[PDB]
RNA sequence: AAUCCGGUUAAUAUUCCGGAACCAGAAGGUGGAAUCAACACGGCAACGUAAAUGAAGUUGGAGACGUCGGCGGGAGCCCUGGGAAGAGUUCUCUUUUCUUUUUAACAAACCACACCCUGAAAUCGGUUUAUCCGGAGCUAGGGUAUGGUGUUUGGAA
């Protein structure tokens, strides 16, 4: 698996055909990761910001299909 | 009213702060305070933060990598943007670490 | 000074015979002690097999093909002389 | 808790090496571990080189040519030093056959 | 034994540098006027102050005994591979 | 006084080693920058291919051209030698000055590699530009 | 050459299931890099960098190696001070007795005996449990390399 730690890196590979399924997981820390399955790895940015995190998800291309906790 | 500090047709001179080696790249904070100066010659203590308010000079770099080109400092942050010969490093002062490496790709800054 | 007369061989107990142990002896302080090397002066030369010397000396790690207990010996340093007076007189 | 090998080869040998691990399930297991790799040694000295990692032969193909290399001459097969004595070595060798053959061409 | 002499008389009065890298500085410089190379020098190290030599106008002398010998006719506790003399001083080493 | 400017000298440390260079100018002194016996050097990265009474004016062109270098080197990494090469455009327009202008650095390898060009279709220095087999 | 964890059956699992990787081979494609100064730059150097054409021929390395002895590092285990969940004991005593407190391959970043640089050392110093080392350059100072069964994060709660 692969870390991402920049928001727009996150949207350019959800843009790349290669991406498959995003996941969004809400842990006990108020932090979310917004996990993105591609053909190769499994990439995941830590965004540890509420409102970075929901403008982020809002942001996400609505044809990938984007999966709850 | 490292760097040692010193207090003429209107030669109103204040503090000259001299270092080892020729100073190549000034820059200044946003609330005045802090001032970065860089020289590529050295390595050790290639960059050196001034804090006037205290008055003193230091090297906020234990071990640097690579020649240091230039220096400045971040416009909504206390960061200090780090332009080496072939990258650019972010460090954060406040907790003295490393943030962000970039890669540019250029073989001189 | 722990032993009085074996010396390296006090190793081998009271065994072989006195006689053995004694000529035993001899060449086994030949065979480990450390000579002086002939190409960069250390000493640094010791044996890795029987006529093989090598030097640990930083910057000369040379070989060297000699005896099998001492570096040189009696008969190739009388037979060096007779060459070398050969190929003088030749 | 006790462990077992992963595979149907008993006997530790020097291609059956384990390692210890507590698993996320909490459970201690072996993981079989392949042999260390090698730094290559230089040609001429032996020692190992510098600037080069220790992979297994295999594993070499893998990394990029600066990764296998050192950039100067004989980089990736000789040390600095042995290098260094080639240079100079040749250099004045050459340098004693042109005066060797001034002084017999007379 | 002469030659042994006039070193022991020019470590007393003269100017020298004793080892590989002072006395290629000295070479370098062309203060170097004499080098002493011990017997049991390596060959290739041997050429190479010859050649710094004969570029410089530095006279070579090839010590007979070898460096530890150099060392003790030096008057030093440890071996020595090669000298340079700048000055003899007393001494008439130079000619 | 064997390292002067317009002497021939080898590379025996660094990535040009083996190669042989011309010594633009010595500061046996030292710097600030460089705290040893430095002097900055000329020198052939890659020498011209050789050449016969055959092939095209262009193949003896294209084998004929030469790629240089210039290079801060220590004294201890230098090997001096007694071939001399000396040419009046390559006198005092290196300096520390132009190792921190790159533009300078760039004009200054631009021209050493022009100068090479004149030297060696004229045949001068032919010691100089064959490379040394070790 | 290259696979890990959890789960699953009445009986099979590094093989199935879920999740996460990896190797080799092949083709062209996309993005970048070199090139009209043809085949990149930086570092005094050890050498570094995301690239950075190299045929025939030759050469080198790895693969690839005994046995014994102590020394040092890591991992698991053992041990242990608190916290939290249940459980045993409780005539009396015991802020306690026990159990559960877990984190894989893989991915990224990070990390000092050899080597380099300046400097020249005897009132000789450095140094190991074990006496080796130094004018063939010690000590000291500053660097380079090696780099996980280490740390930090992703996997992953």
């Amino acid at each position: 698996p692969r870390q991402i730690s920049d928001i727009k890196q996150f949207l350019e590979i959800a843009r790349r055909k290669d991406a498959t399924s995003a996941r969004i997981k809400k842990n006990t820390n108020k932090d979310v990761k917004f996990k993105l399955r591609c053909s190769k790895y499994l990439y995941t940015l830590v965004v540890a910001d509420a409102k970075k995190a929901e403008k982020l998800r809002q942001s996400l291309p609505p044809d990938l299909t984007v999966t709850e906790v | 009213t490292s760097a040692i500090w010193r207090r003429l047709h209107g030669g109103i001179v204040h503090a000259t702060v001299s270092t080892p080696s020729s100073i190549k790249s000034l820059s200044w904070h946003r609330r005045g305070d802090y001032l970065a100066t860089s020289s590529p010659t050295s390595s050790s203590q290639a960059v050196l933060i001034h804090q006037l308010s205290r008055g003193a000079s230091q090297s906020p770099f234990s071990k640097s990598k690579g020649s240091v080109q230039a220096v400045t400092f971040h416009p909504t942050m206390p960061y200090l943007l780090v332009a080496t010969q072939r990258y650019v490093r972010i460090y954060n002062l406040v907790k003295q670490e490393l943030v962000k490496t970039l890669l540019t790709g250029v073989k001189w800054v | 000074k722990r032993t009085k007369k074996v010396g390296v061989t006090g190793k081998y107990g009271v065994r072989y015979g006195a006689s053995l142990r004694r000529d035993v002896r001899k060449i086994e302080v030949q065979q480990h002690s450390r000579y002086q090397c002939p190409f960069c002066g250390r000493n640094t030369v010791k044996r890795t097999a029987a006529g093989i010397w090598c030097c640990n000396g930083k910057g000369c790690k040379k070989v060297l093909a000699g005896g099998a207990w001492t570096v040189t010996t009696a008969a190739a340093t009388s037979a060096r002389s007779t060459i070398r007076r050969l190929r003088e007189m030749v | 808790q006790r462990v077992t090998y992963r595979r149907r080869l008993a006997y530790n040998t020097r291609s059956n090496r384990t390692r210890i691990i507590k698993t996320p399930g909490n459970n201690i297991r072996y993981l079989h571990i392949k042999k260390l790799g090698t730094i290559p040694r230089c040609g001429d000295t032996g020692v190992p080189l510098q600037g080069i990692p220790a992979l297994r032969p295999r594993e070499f193909a893998r990394l990029s040519h600066n990764k296998k290399t050192v950039q100067r001459a004989y980089g990736g097969c000789l040390s600095a030093n042995a290098v260094k004595d080639r240079i100079v070595r040749a250099f004045l060798i050459e340098e004693q056959k042109i005066v060797k053959q001034k002084l017999k061409q007379l | 034994d002469t030659i042994n002499s006039k070193l022991a008389l020019t470590m007393k009065s003269g100017k020298y540098v004793l080892g590989y890298k002072s006395t290629l500085k000295t070479l370098r410089s062309g203060k170097a006027k004499l080098i002493l190379i011990a017997a049991n020098a390596p060959p290739l190290r041997k050429s190479e102050l010859e050649y710094y030599a004969m570029l410089s106008r530095c006279s070579v002398h090839h010590y007979s005994g070898n460096n530890i010998d150099l060392g003790t006719a030096c008057g030093k506790l440890f071996r020595v591979g090669v000298l340079a003399v700048i000055d003899a001083g007393d001494s008439d080493i130079l000619a | 006084k064997i390292l002067k400017p317009g002497k021939v000298a080898l590379i025996t440390r660094g990535r040009f080693a083996g190669k042989k260079v011309v010594i633009l100018q010595a500061i046996d002194q030292g710097s600030k920058s460089h705290p040893f016996g430095h002097a900055v050097v000329a020198g052939v990265e890659r020498y011209p291919l050789k050449v016969t009474k055959s092939m095209g004016a262009k193949r003896i062109a294209r084998r004929s051209r030469v790629k240089p270098f210039i290079k801060v080197v220590n004294y201890n990494h230098l090997m001096p030698t007694r071939y001399a090469l000396e040419l009046d455009n390559l006198k005092g327009l290196i300096t520390a000055d132009t190792f921190k202008e790159p533009t300078q650095r760039s004009a200054a390898r631009k021209t050493v590699k022009k100068t090479f060009e004149e030297k060696y279709q004229s045949g001068k220095s032919a010691w100089f530009f064959t490379p040394l087999r070790f």
